[PDB]
């Protein structure tokens, strides 16, 4: 019990000494960025430690470290749960974090500002592991809050551009509301348990717990994307590709989910929460992967999939399978993020253009991000052993071997299989046909610090789930006993998925002029739920905020009442008093008028 | 066919006041244009002209501004549907959630006098 | 450190049976870790604690006398009044401790458990309740501006009905 | 090689 | 029209004083003054304050409370009182009303 | 010199009259010295607690 | 970006605009060259069908058509060049286009190195100061008194004169 | 308490006769030596109280205040010094003696024991506002703004004053803690409801309610910035002084003489975070935001629970301190542009690449980012009111996402665009406003560190 401690803060010390270094003297005399990534390359073999004592024992910790306050029977400290899910988040999410330092180090050369672009990445990387090793939802909300401002920083580095800081306040907002369900979950814990601390809380098994859970799931929808609060993730894109790829592929979107697994205890015995969740997470990933099937850039589309797979986890979620989604959000990271890190690779070798109608033959002008990116593709497809299958064909069985809504066991399958055919289309827009790119070509993928990662990363993508799926604990018995037609399922439709794109894609040419379709029009415009949300919306606010509160109210209306209206009654009061002229005559007669009620006054109440 | 809306505009290629060739809107334009370019010269005569310490002035943002916040009262006048969009606004929300309130409140103070409630772990308020 | 005040159980740790030929890294690891983190922090704390022996102090934990309650307390007499609700707020801040110490012993005993939390953490959760309603028995409703007076009230008002019920 | 505007920073 | 002075012009500092602090035009005394400043602001007050503030013992009394909640629980889980009494006030010494 | 820095007597003479003038009122205020029913002391090692 | 707008557009600017907008719009749907080539080429004779035509009415009618044609048949997620409008870098280096006024509150050991740089820029001062005054005459005096105005403006025609208002197109920071 | 006010009384002195060029110097070395004697207050061992003599007593909630009254001192000094640096010798120290005034009078109002002596300081409180508003303001609606300022506050005053008469007739004292050792129930009647009214609506006042918020924006608007600063810190905070005071004694009326105003503030919460969003002075923006942050306050002393008092009291102090640096920063370019108009200027940390720092840690705390006091308290109050009725929370969230965007929009309009590279008057910054800056954030750093100074009576 002082090895595991010593190795759980001990990676919080180094990711801390960067930032130290910041505010020192020693940036403008030393490499940063190298000593930041070797930084992360340390806390990640530390890190691997712990992994193994608990692969071993399977012995779980609770660290409290210091004393914040003492508020009359309601105390709070900074409280660490390293367990399962914590353990193994870290590790992966550093060994990403390598791997996206050293391609920023490649990626984001001639930016004068690189130093402070590292320091918001690390400074995230702290923010995420609070989220994640929090033992108090107070922690756990500082986490929170730090992702979600993180992103409007990293969202937002190219403060000239007008719409990347809307994109910003967008993820602020959405975020926000999301906020307002985690107070509340807060709140009604803090009231009924006197407490914030999962030990406690997880006496409320028996408790109703309905308000909370759907506090949480508010919650959950904001951080993560689901179809109320999705829209921020695609716009996201709008920042560098390796924040697309740390904080919009593996972190920073699975917080929702990890906060459902630590609450996992309170939804096994709500059917409501359940039922939503698997009635709103599949309503995902068919909505977002019909828009991954008509847009036209890189990173558009890997947000979208990437939406699409967090509609998996939260199904899988609500089929009560928190395990299979943590898996899920773990076995995902090294693909997405290394989906990402060869399309940036594509972009910065050409001219900093995204649009696939512009790029091809890649397959011959750039064989090791077509590698990888092929690998990354069936990986995400679910080949049978590419760190997909391990989730994702334990998450399908489930889906149609439990007792469920057959409606969700449909259109998830339909998303399924869409993965396959946006698949296909990069693979097919990207690296399988013409140059019909610009006619100057300066590409150079031959620098080991792009080279090293995405090799890392690919390895990682190919072996995790293995490593990972024989040596965790067995927290739920699966079903091995169905039909072919249930165990053969998702390889089969992703095959036909295939298929069908290879078909609709060599109808591309043929020279069959395309008639635009509202179908298409509308899986390229996103439902229309952007274009018409963020008009009415804003429109009503803030023609309320200006016509009603402010003018009507403020400078109108509590001007005309009190103030205005004392000084109209005193000035007239005063212009009677004073309208006075000098005669004698009427002052005098005058006082004969107060002599005379004086005297009736006496002589009648005498 | 597009049917046009307040917040989805008609472009300009549809707007039939575009290819219109009338001189009392080619004489509008030119004159329009006229104004523009009297404006960017002055504005221009400022910008780059050198001994110039301090920055420009916009008249036009001032008269905004003013126009928003203090030539507000000296025009309002009192008027049917203003006195009531008034009263309305300030009154009925706080009407409403006052019930909303007070319905809650007594509901929950007669559970706890009958004692038909449970406040089990609550410790703190 | 009490174990009256704070149990901790004690630990039933089982033999290593490496029911194989291949090796253990965490047990080479733990023996470095041992040798070269352990036995230099040791020593400094020694040399630490030494200084600490040669040089030590001592420090006592204050104690109360009892003074009258409010019962004895008459009705605008304040140089007793202001005795009595010192007392008061003293065994306040008294029961909050309590009520704390409870919660930290029964949360260990959530994280020690485990999955077996629901029927081996059973009598802290007594315990638990237990305080619970005498906490809220004695203090829950009073307001920012509690005072022994306003618990003397709540207590009568308790008691008047106990009593109905009793006679009925 | 050419010259990069920039504010003090000095201050 | 009536008799004024003109609207003054804008004023850089920097051009004469390209070392100034803000608080004076007189070089010696904006330096004296931003060094008083930062000595008797940051070096003195928050230093030392922090450091008095930090080493004030028993803050409201909520240690010797914690101690003290020991020692009785201690006491009382010994001689197997209860931990804690639904009435604060003994109802022998009261005196209730009869109705 | 001085009339330009005789000014820094006068901030620590009023920290030094107010400290005085603490000093009076608690010389006031003497009652209950040892009457407390709460710190009844017996006056052993000393001739006035306060 | 270096010109402005016309009082009016012109039937030929409003055409010639019509035929890129749908070229580019052509190129949207159609991913490969060969198909682009061959419906370019097809819309090209569509346009030339109609370029010895004179009867301005029925010119404008085919026009206001062929915009309603090209609002109904238009990709809504055309290709756009990135440092262009709606393009992912418009506006991206505006972060690093720092003005050149910058400069003037510089401390004098920032200006010590680039001491050959701030030499210059002095210089370039001194012809400023100097061809200030007579690029307003050349404005006065070449003014239309007769009310017309718009937004251009003339060369010099002199040994030694420069451009009116040339101090912010020259000076203006780089794009990179 | 009389070795922090004798001092303070004697800067006075010091400041008249010292030289014209170490007036400056001289003066806020020692206000900082005051602020760091201040902290005797902080030697509370016991839960007992302290009781210097009849006329002064120091406690959990007048400690802090009291600090925060004797920290902004040097600061109003070092920021009203670019202005009126022109001006002549004589003026500065009328200003340096107004501001030496305030102090002295917030201290002894935080200190006092008898409502009659807290109502003649905080009612002399007025004189050197006034004059610092009338005689240093650059505008010519000041004029009306002390109007409103003064006459709002003595039309909540007097009957205040005549509810105090009452009281020291009915009990024989005003003296705090006697009216609580003794205090007795009511009798639900409406005079005591009027005396509730009289008693309360001079603080709804000073705190602005929803609807008499009418004199803090102009105030603040037309006011400079270390009138600005105290407004918005400490003025602000005497009617929550008072009501938390004053509330022990009107029970037990509050549980129903108090919906109107929990409406009212609930309400107004959102009607003014709403006008942070469509607001063009930056001034007024900020001074809605201190007004939505107020209601809070007063919906929190109107329930009376130990954690509201702790959020209300958290907040107090944070808002202060995060106000005081909003209308800072805000002075800073006003200074180099001469408009309140936020969208004038733009494109900002270009130039100023450290003071959208500030900018950004000052509407980090506006916005309730963890951990930090702002939410300290905000949260505590979110619970009691949700334990009060869980409605209430529809609300809080509605304000939370106002506040999320309005803050924001403040630093996205002023820092986050591109330059309005026609601004050549921008002069560098100086080290004294970055020092501003600095003894703003840092002290949050401290208390968000040990926030059990700052929690209250309750706790
Ligand atoms: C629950 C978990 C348990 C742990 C709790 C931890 C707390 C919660 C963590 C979650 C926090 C969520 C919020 C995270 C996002 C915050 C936003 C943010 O990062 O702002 C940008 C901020 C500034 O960066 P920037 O925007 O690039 O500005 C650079 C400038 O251009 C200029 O660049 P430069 O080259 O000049 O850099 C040198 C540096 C120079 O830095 C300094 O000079 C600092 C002074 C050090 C004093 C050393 C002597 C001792 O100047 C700066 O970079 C910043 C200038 C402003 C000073 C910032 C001061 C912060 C408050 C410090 C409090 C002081 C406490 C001690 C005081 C002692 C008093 C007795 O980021 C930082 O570098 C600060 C780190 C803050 C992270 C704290 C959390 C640590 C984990
Ligand atoms: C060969 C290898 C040799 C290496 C062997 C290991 C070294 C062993 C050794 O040297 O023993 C030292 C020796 C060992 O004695 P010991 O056995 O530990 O006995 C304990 C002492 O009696 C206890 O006396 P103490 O109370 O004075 O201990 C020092 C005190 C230090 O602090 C003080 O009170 C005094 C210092 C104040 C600084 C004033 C100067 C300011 C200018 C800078 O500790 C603290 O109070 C910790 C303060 C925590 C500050 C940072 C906390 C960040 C929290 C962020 C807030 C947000 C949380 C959100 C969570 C939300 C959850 C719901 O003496 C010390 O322990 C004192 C060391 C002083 C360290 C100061 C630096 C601490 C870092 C924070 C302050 C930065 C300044
Ligand atoms: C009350 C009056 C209110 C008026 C305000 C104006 C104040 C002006 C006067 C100057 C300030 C005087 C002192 C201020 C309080 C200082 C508190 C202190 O001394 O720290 C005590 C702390 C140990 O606390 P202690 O109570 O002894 O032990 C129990 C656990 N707290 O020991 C320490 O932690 C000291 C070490 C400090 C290290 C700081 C490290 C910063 C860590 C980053 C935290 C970031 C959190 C905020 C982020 C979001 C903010 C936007
Ligand atoms: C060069 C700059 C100098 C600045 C000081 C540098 C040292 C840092 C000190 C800061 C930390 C202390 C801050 C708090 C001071 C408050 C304590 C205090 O002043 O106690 C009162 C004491 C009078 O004691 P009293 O019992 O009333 O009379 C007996 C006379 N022997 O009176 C005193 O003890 C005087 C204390 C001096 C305060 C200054
Ligand atoms: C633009 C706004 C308008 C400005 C102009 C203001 C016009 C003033 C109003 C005209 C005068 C009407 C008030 C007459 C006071 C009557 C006496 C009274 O109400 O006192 C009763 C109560 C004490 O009664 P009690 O102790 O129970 O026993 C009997 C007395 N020993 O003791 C009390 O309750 C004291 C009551 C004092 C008067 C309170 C006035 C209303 C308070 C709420 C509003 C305050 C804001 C200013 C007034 C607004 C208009 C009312």
């Amino acid at each position: 019990m002082n090895i595991f401690t010593t190795s759980i803060l001990l990676i919080f010390i180094l990711l801390l000494s960067p930032i130290l270094i910041s505010m020192s003297n020693l940036i403008k005399h030393i490499n940063f960025p190298l000593y930041t990534t070797t930084s992360i390359k340390f806390s990640f073999i530390i890190s691997l430690l712990p992994l193994l004592m608990f692969f071993h024992n399977n012995m779980e910790y609770m660290i409290t470290t210091w004393h914040w306050v003492t508020m009359n029977s309601m105390e709070l400290k900074m409280s660490f749960k390293t367990d399962f899910f914590s353990i193994l988040f870290t590790s992966v999410a550093l060994f990403v974090t390598w791997s996206i330092m050293q391609f920023s180090s490649w990626y984001m050369h001639s930016d004068p500002n690189i130093n402070r672009f590292i320091k918001y990445l690390t400074l995230f990387l702290i923010t995420m592991l609070i989220l994640t090793s929090a033992n108090n939802m107070f922690q756990l909300f500082i986490g929170w809050e730090g992702v979600g401002i993180m992103s409007f920083l990293l969202i937002g580095w190219w403060y000239g551009r007008t719409d990347a800081n809307t994109a910003a306040l967008q993820a602020i907002l959405y975020n926000r509301i999301g906020d307002i369900g985690f107070i509340l979950a807060m709140v009604w814990f803090s009231l009924n348990m006197n407490s914030w601390e999962l030990q406690q809380i997880m006496f409320s098994n028996n408790n109703d717990n309905l308000i909370p859970l759907m506090g949480l799931l508010i919650a959950a929808t904001g951080k993560s994307a689901q179809f109320g609060l999705h829209p921020w993730l695609p716009s996201a894109m709008e920042g560098p590709t390796p924040v697309s790829a740390l904080l919009h592929s593996s972190t920073m979107v699975v917080a929702g989910i990890f906060l459902l697994v630590r609450f996992h205890p309170l939804t096994t015995n709500n059917n409501f929460i359940l039922t939503t969740m698997l009635c709103l997470g599949a309503l995902t990933t068919l909505f977002t992967a019909i828009c991954a099937l008509t847009q036209n850039d890189i990173k558009k589309i890997i947000a979208f999939s990437t939406s699409s797979q967090l509609g998996l986890m939260m199904v899988t979620l609500g089929m009560n399978q928190p395990h299979l989604a943590f898996l899920h959000i773990c076995t995902h990271a090294f693909f997405k993020a290394m989906l990402f890190m060869c399309s940036g690779s594509i972009i910065h070798s050409l001219a900093d253009e995204q649009d696939i109608r512009k790029m091809g033959n890649i397959t011959k002008i750039m064989p090791f991000t077509s590698s990888c990116l092929v690998i990354g593709s069936l990986a995400l497809t679910g080949m049978p052993f590419l760190t997909g299958f391990y989730s994702k064909d334990l998450i399908i069985e489930a889906i149609n071997t439990c007792n469920t809504n057959a409606w969700a066991l449909l259109i998830t399958l339909i998303a399924t299989s869409m993965t396959a055919m946006y698949s296909m289309r990069i693979i097919y827009f990207v690296t399988m046909t013409k140059p019909r790119f610009p006619p100057l070509i300066s590409i150079n993928e031959n620098d080991p610090d792009l080279m090293n990662p995405i090799k890392r990363l690919a390895f990682g993508s190919i072996f995790a789930g293995f490593v990972i799926s024989y040596n965790i604990p067995p927290t739920s018995i699966p079903v091995l006993t169905m039909p072919w037609f249930l165990k053969t399922t998702a390889l089969i439709i992703s095959v036909l998925g295939f298929l069908i794109a290879l078909e609709l894609n060599n109808l591309t040419m043929k020279l069959s002029m395309n008639k635009a379709n509202p179908y298409s029009s509308f899986s390229t415009l996103l439902g229309f739920f952007p274009s018409i949300i963020h008009r009415i919306t804003p429109m009503k606010s803030l023609n309320l905020s200006l016509k009603t509160s402010l003018t009507l109210l403020d400078l109108i209306w509590l001007e005309k009442t009190i103030p205005k209206s004392t000084s109209t009654l005193h000035t007239n009061m005063t212009t009677l008093t004073t309208n006075q002229k000098g005669l004698i005559k009427l002052y005098f007669m005058s006082f004969l008028i107060n002599i005379i009620l004086i005297i009736i006054l006496y002589s009648i109440n005498l | 066919k597009y049917k046009p809306a307040p917040l989805a505009t008609l472009p300009s290629t549809l707007d039939p006041a575009e290819y219109d060739v009338s001189p009392e809107t080619r004489r509008a334009q030119v004159e329009r244009l006229s104004i523009r370019a009297r404006l960017k010269r002055e504005y221009l005569l400022q910008y780059n002209d050198p001994k110039r310490v301090s920055h420009i002035e916009d008249p036009a943002l001032i008269r905004w501004t003013y126009a928003r916040s203090a030539n507000i009262y000296p025009n309002f006048r009192p008027t049917p549907k203003n006195s009531l969009l008034g009263a309305v606004a300030g009154f009925g929300p706080l009407i409403f959630w006052y019930y909303v309130f007070k319905t809650d409140r007594d509901r929950k103070e007669r559970l706890i006098q009958e004692g038909k409630l449970d406040r089990k772990f609550n410790i703190s308020y | 450190w009490d174990k009256d005040v704070y149990p901790e159980p004690p630990s039933r740790t089982p033999a290593p049976s490496p029911q194989t030929s291949l090796p253990n890294p965490i047990t080479y690891l733990t023996k470095a870790y041992d040798l070269v983190v352990d036995w230099p922090v040791t020593l400094v704390r020694e040399f630490i604690e030494r200084q600490h022996a040669k040089n030590r102090t001592y420090y006592y934990h204050r104690q109360y006398r009892r003074v009258p309650d409010i019962t004895e307390c008459k009705e605008g007499d304040v140089l007793c009044i202001y005795e009595a609700e010192m007392q008061w707020r003293r065994d306040f801040k008294v029961d909050q401790e309590i009520m704390n110490i409870i919660q930290e012993r029964l949360k260990a005993c959530q994280q020690r458990e485990g999955e077996n939390y629901q029927q081996n953490c059973a009598k802290e959760l007594e315990q638990f309740t237990k305080v619970t309603k005498a906490y809220q028995d004695r203090y829950l409703d009073l307001g920012a501006y509690y005072s022994a007076r306003k618990c003397l009230a709540k207590q009568k008002q308790r008691m008047l009905e106990e009593r109905k019920a009793a006679r009925q | 090689r050419l010259f990069v505007v920039k504010p003090s920073l000095y201050y | 029209q009536w008799q004024e002075d003109p609207e003054p012009e804008d004023e850089n500092v920097y051009a004469k004083n390209p070392d100034f602090h803000g608080y004076d035009s007189d070089p010696v005394v904006d330096v004296w003054n931003m060094r008083a400043v930062f000595f008797f602001g940051f070096s003195i007050v928050l230093v030392f304050g922090t450091t008095f503030v930090a080493y004030v013992p028993d803050y409201r009394m909520q240690e010797w409370a914690r101690r003290e909640a020991e020692r009785l629980v201690k006491y009382r889980e010994v001689n197997g009182l209860p931990i804690m009494e639904s009435n604060y006030f003994d109802p022998s010494k009261i005196q209730l009303p009869e109705d | 010199l001085l009339r330009e820095h005789w000014v820094h007597i006068l901030v620590p003479a009023g920290f030094v009259f107010g400290c005085y003038l603490d000093r009076k009122d608690d010389e006031k205020l003497t009652a209950f010295r040892n009457k407390s029913m709460l710190f009844q002391r017996e006056l052993r090692p000393n001739e006035e607690v306060t | 970006a270096f010109c402005a707008p016309p009082a009016y557009l012109t039937h030929q600017q409003k055409v010639l605009r019509l035929y890129k907008r749908a070229l580019r719009h052509l190129e949207s749907w159609c991913i490969h060259r060969d198909k682009y080539r061959y419906f370019a080429c097809l819309m090209r004779a569509r346009f030339e069908e109609h370029k010895n035509e004179k009867d301005m009415m029925r010119a404008t009618q085919l026009l206001r058509e062929a915009e309603e044609e090209f609002w109904q048949n238009q990709h809504p997620q055309p290709y756009i060049f990135p440092d262009s409008p709606g393009g992912t870098s418009f506006e991206r280096y505006e972060c690093y286009k720092v003005p050149e006024w910058c400069l003037d509150y510089w401390h004098p050991s920032e200006k010590a190195m680039y001491p050959d740089y701030f030499s210059k820029r002095e210089q370039w001062k001194k012809l400023r100061m100097e061809s200030w005054d007579r690029e307003v005459k050349q404005l006065q005096e070449e003014t239309s008194p007769d009310g017309i105005m718009t937004e251009a403006l003339p060369p010099a025609r002199r040994e030694g004169d420069l451009p009116p208002l040339w101090w912010h197109i020259v000076t203006r920071p780089r794009e990179r | 308490m009389l070795k922090i006010i004798l001092p303070s009384l004697m800067l006075l002195p010091l400041t008249w006769l010292s030289s014209p060029k170490k007036t400056w110097t001289n003066v806020t070395s020692y206000s900082f030596l005051i602020s760091l004697t201040s902290l005797t207050l902080l030697w509370q061992t016991d839960e007992n109280y302290k009781n210097f003599s009849n006329m002064f007593s120091s406690d959990p909630l007048s400690t802090p205040l009291i600090i925060l009254t004797a920290w902004l001192l040097p600061l109003m000094l070092m920021a009203s010094q670019n202005h009126l640096k022109k001006d002549n010798n004589v003026l500065q120290k009328l200003y340096i003696s107004m501001l030496i005034s305030l102090q002295i009078l917030l201290i002894m109002t935080f200190s006092a024991t008898e409502l009659i002596m807290f109502y003649i300081l905080f009612e002399a409180t007025l004189i050197p506002t006034l004059i610092i508003i009338t005689r240093w303001g650059n505008q010519t609606e000041r004029l009306n703004a002390g109007i409103y300022f003064l006459f709002y506050t003595l039309i909540g005053s007097i009957p205040l004053l005549i509810a105090l008469i009452l009281i020291q007739n009915h009990v024989g004292t005003l003296n705090l803690m006697i009216l609580s050792f003794t205090t007795h129930t009511l009798d639900a009647s409406w005079s005591n409801n009027l005396l509730w009214l009289a008693c309360m609506m001079a603080f709804l006042i000073k705190m602005p309610l929803y609807g008499v918020h009418l004199w803090l924006p102009k105030a603040h608007v037309e006011a400079p910035i270390a009138g600005s600063m105290i407004l918005a810190a400490i003025l602000l905070k005497l009617g929550s002084y008072g009501m938390i005071r004053i509330s022990i004694i009107l029970d037990p009326l509050t549980k129903y003489m108090a919906y109107p105003f929990i409406l009212l503030s609930l309400w107004g919460m959102i009607m003014t975070s709403s006008i942070c969003l469509r607001q063009t002075d930056l001034k007024s923006l900020i001074a809605y935001s201190s007004v939505s942050h107020m209601a809070l306050v007063i919906a929190s002393i109107m329930i009376q629970t130990p954690w509201s008092f702790m959020g209300a009291t958290m907040l107090m102090i944070a808002h202060g301190l995060t106000s005081s640096l909003l209308f800072c920063l805000a002075n800073s370019n006003y200074e180099r542009i001469h408009s309140r108009t936020m969208i004038m200027a733009r494109g900002l940390q270009m130039v100023f690449p450290l003071m959208a720092t500030w900018w950004l840690m000052a509407s980090l705390a506006n916005l309730a980012l963890p951990p930090s006091i702002n939410l300290m308290g905000e949260l505590f109050i979110t619970m009691s009111l949700f334990s009060w009725s869980n409605f209430t929370i529809i609300l809080m969230g509605i304000n939370i996402i106002i506040t999320g965007m309005y803050s924001m929009y403040m630093i996205i309009t002023t820092q986050r665009g591109k330059l309005t590279n026609h601004m050549i008057n921008l002069q560098p910054s100086h080290t004294r406003e970055l020092t501003l800056m600095a003894l703003h954030m840092i002290p949050l750093i401290l208390l968000t560190t040990s926030p059990k100074l700052i929690t209250g009576l309750t706790m």
